[PDB]
């Protein structure tokens, strides 16, 4: 633990950019979380919303 | 059958055509929800019940 | 824009409907700005032959 500041600098950078990344796997309200399945399975009107 | 004894069929192991359905002016009501009536013929399904 | 069409087709003469005349016949944009007019005219454009 001699080395703790430059440790948790480097893991809270890490953490957020895997929270960031974790975000993409939430819809949000949407029927689907992913945007290619969205676009194959609805017309504009809706798939916009 | 009946409203309150809705026969409930299971569609498995087939391909299936949506053109026939969407195209033919029978239905009086041809609604779909959750996915577009014209791109049912690019989908891969399961758990398709009728 | 003036046309004659059945009266359960009406509902299809809107921004991002789906139907028959909808897509072979008469289309209107997703971001339509404007309105329509409709109304009967069974006394005029019906003949008993």
């Amino acid at each position: 633990s001699a080395l703790g500041k430059l440790q948790d600098v480097v893991n809270q950078n890490a953490q957020a950019l895997n929270t960031l990344v974790k975000q993409l796997s939430s819809n949000f309200g949407a029927i689907s979380s992913v945007l290619n399945d969205i676009l194959s399975r609805l017309d504009p009107p809706e798939a916009e919303v | 059958a009946s409203v309150y004894a809705w026969n409930r069929k299971r569609i498995s192991n087939c391909v299936a055509d949506y053109s026939v359905l969407y195209n033919s002016a029978s239905f009086s009501t041809f609604k779909c929800y959750g996915v577009s009536p014209t791109k049912l013929n690019d989908l891969c399904f399961t758990n398709v019940y009728a | 824009d003036s046309f004659v069409i059945r009266g359960d087709e009406v509902r299809q003469i809107a921004p991002g409907q789906t139907g028959k005349i909808a897509d072979y016949n008469y289309k209107l944009p997703d971001d339509f700005t404007g309105c329509v007019i409709a109304w009967n005219s069974n006394n005029l454009d019906s003949k008993v032959g």
